[PDB]
């Protein structure tokens, strides 16, 4: 009935401080399809976060890609926060430029 | 082209 | 060698909301090429690969007419399952469908598919003979029996062996070269500090298509393969994919390691190491 979102957070291109880029929050293996995905810049919700249309894979589970324009720096932090029926609390995944 | 189902469940 | 067409359809209950959300998405060789969505302002099937832009207005209307039908089919089945499962209204429920045909190496139907899922669990499937069903559980019986008694399978059989087969040929003709396309990975290795004399060398594959790939770390007679850190393949969001492989390593002794990259795109396998 319920499956737990896997989350990946990563830049579209290898990051360079100063260089505009797209940051991805990629969420997979969930059910039901209702999900809310936030993306954060230093503990502030980022508005204008784009969502893809929803798809499911051959195991019936859904996946989706949310993304937003970002410009890396030394000091800013980015994270993806996912809220889902299959989880008591929203799961937050930090972005690590090395990963 | 898509299919239209027959009998409902 | 093979090729396939498939349609993925979902219907979701909406509490009170006299109508549920319905989505249909078509795939040719795992590539998305059409999509229909209830929630659209003016919902209809909509091209989603370049090569579907030919099909004139006759096609989109017919395919749209079909979704209208599926919507109701799912509105009703969705309601019938409520009963089978003793679920009340005012709840969220999901019905999913996977259907379509596989063409073999010698361009003949290799098999057909029609699977159903309720609340994310297998419910009912047409077996390979396209005459008989596998039901997932007790409740699925009520549908298996009803469908057996209606000989509902005969109808899917006809689609799977007829129309499905002929349209796949049609699209494969319009999108042949586009589908075979490769984007070759672009690789590089990074160096990250870890702890007392260990280091991380991770090997990036970027910008490639399709997702399928293989990343390998070697010293020489390439050993370990327990400790390699891996990430699932991820969409860059631009059409391309990404992936990386990392290993933890003694310092100084840095360059005895070698990442290797393997992908349909490549004129030849990739070979690289740190620096």
């Amino acid at each position: 009935i319920q499956k737990t979102p896997q989350i990946q957070v990563y830049s579209r291109h290898p990051p360079e401080n100063g260089k505009p880029n797209i940051l991805n929050c990629y969420v997979t293996q969930f059910h039901p399809p209702h999900i809310e995905i936030q993306m954060l810049k230093n503990g502030k919700k980022i508005p204008k976060v784009e969502m893809s249309d929803m798809s499911f894979s051959k195991d019936w589970s859904f996946y989706i890609l949310a993304h937003t324009e970002f410009t890396p720096t030394e000091t800013d932090t980015y994270a993806c926060r996912v809220k889902h029926d299959s989880m008591a609390e929203p799961k937050t995944v930090y972005w690590d430029r090395d990963m | 082209a898509s299919n239209e189902n027959a009998e409902t469940m | 060698g093979p090729h396939s067409m498939r349609y993925f359809e979902t219907a979701v209950s909406r509490p009170g909301l006299e109508e549920p959300r319905y989505i249909s998405v078509g795939y040719v060789d795992n590539k998305e090429f059409v999509r229909f969505d209830s929630d659209a302002e003016n919902p209809r099937y909509e091209p989603r690969a370049p090569w579907m832009e030919q099909e004139g207005p006759e096609y989109w209307e017919r395919e749209t007419q079909k979704a209208k039908g599926q919507e109701q089919w799912f509105r009703v089945s969705l309601r019938n399952l409520l009963g089978y499962y003793n679920q009340s209204a005012g709840g969220s429920h999901t019905l999913q469908q996977m259907s379509g045909c596989d063409l073999g190496s010698d361009w003949r139907l290799l098999r057909g598919y029609l699977q159903f899922a309720y609340e994310g669990r297998d419910y009912i499937a047409l077996n390979e003979d396209l005459k008989t069903w596998t039901a997932a559980d007790m409740a699925a019986q009520i549908t298996r029996r009803k469908w057996e008694q209606s000989g509902a399978a005969e109808h899917y059989k006809a689609y799977l062996e007829g129309e499905c087969v002929e349209w796949l040929h049609r699209y494969l003709k319009n999108g042949n070269a586009t589908l075979l396309r490769t984007d070759s990975p672009k690789a590089h290795v990074t160096h990250h500090p870890r702890s007392k004399g260990e280091v991380t060398l991770r090997c990036w594959a970027l910008g490639f298509y399709p997702a399928d790939i293989t990343l390998t770390w070697q010293l020489n007679g390439e050993e370990l393969t327990q400790d390699m850190e891996l990430v699932e393949t991820r969409p860059a969001g631009d059409g391309t994919f990404q992936k990386w492989a990392s290993v933890v390593v003694p310092l100084g002794k840095e360059q005895n390691y070698t990442c290797r990259v393997y992908h349909e795109g490549l004129p030849e396998p990739l070979t690289l190491r740190w620096e």
